[PDB]
């Protein structure tokens, strides 16, 4: 029940992070080679290409209310560029180890970064990028951080320690810790966006995707079928589907009501690493990225 | 080490 069309594919070096601009028809990509790119996926014309560092850049988001992109790299630094002027406007060492994930608060001037240093950190760009809090307690690399879109005073961290921790700004330890049973770790965590379900979702190298009710703390469903590490899984914001991507080279679209697979796509770009949703979706791979239209 | 780097 889903007409998947190809919008824009671009060959490049390995794409580790990806994000959609909320009002311009752009995607940001952050590459293994240290370059970051902004592309207009409608005109298929590059808007910016910047060599940021010599190391991988794994995390990248738009902060469109400031005309920014924010990126985090394996050289331990967070950098911000104004995409209208092209200029770097902030640059600081954020962690003493790799940055895996950056999340931006939807209404407040807060950024979270998750790191191989076992922490999440909260930065305030209206307080000279002050470190406002460090969230400690995970036992392995923090792979993914996400605000709860229904209450962004809380957020989740997914970690190779096999847990998700849900935290509140200004509170010392987690609201709660979810033990996932994904014994090879958690690579990704995402929240269901709409009010009807208090659900979250996790992806693992153990080849499973798990859906969680964060109120009951129970596992609602397990989605299996990928044949290698599952890099991500997310709920689509407007369609009743889940989209996952794997080192098996496939994207899978799952029915979010039935928890069964609907489509498996091999877009021919080798391993999948990252995802964004705008009914556009975009994913980064070993050999470039693709933007797809669903409806 | 591959998990950290890839």
């Amino acid at each position: 029940k889903l007409d998947i069309k190809k919008t824009f594919s671009n060959r490049s070096d390995r794409v580790k992070g990806i994000d959609f601009h909320p009002t311009e028809p752009w995607v940001l990509t952050t590459l293994y080679s240290g370059r970051v790119e902004i592309w207009n996926y409608e005109t298929q014309v590059e808007v910016r290409s910047i060599q940021v560092t010599e190391t991988p850049v794994r995390a990248g988001k738009f902060i469109a209310r400031k005309n920014w992109i924010i990126v985090g790299s394996d050289d331990f630094r967070i950098r911000v560029f104004n995409y209208n002027t092209g200029e770097k406007v902030v640059d600081f060492e954020a962690h003493p180890d790799y940055i895996r994930s950056i999340a931006v608060h939807p209404t407040k001037p807060y950024v979270l970064s998750g790191s191989d240093d076992l922490t999440v950190k909260l930065w305030n760009w209206e307080n000279n990028w002050a470190l406002e809090q460090t969230f400690e307690g995970h036992e392995h690399f923090v792979m993914c951080v996400a605000f709860n879109p229904k209450d962004p005073s809380t957020f989740a961290s997914g970690c190779l320690d096999r847990t998700v921790k849900v935290w509140s700004l200004g509170q010392s330890t987690p609201n709660f810790t979810l033990t996932t049973g994904q014994e090879r770790g958690v690579n990704y965590v995402d929240y269901y966006p709409l009010p009807d379900k208090p659900y979250m979702i996790t992806a693992s190298d153990d080849l499973t995707i798990k859906i969680w009710d964060y109120q009951t703390k129970s596992c609602v469903a397990t989605l299996e079928g990928h044949m290698s590490n599952v890099s991500f899984a997310v709920f689509h914001p407007t369609l009743p589907i889940i989209i996952s991507g794997s080192e098996d080279g496939t994207l899978k679209i799952w029915n979010s009501s039935t928890y069964k697979v609907e489509k498996t796509l091999n877009v021919g770009l080798e391993r999948s690493w990252c995802i964004a949703t705008h009914n556009y979706i975009a994913s980064g791979f070993d050999n470039g990225f693709t933007v797809l239209s669903l409806g | 080490e591959a998990k950290k780097l890839v």
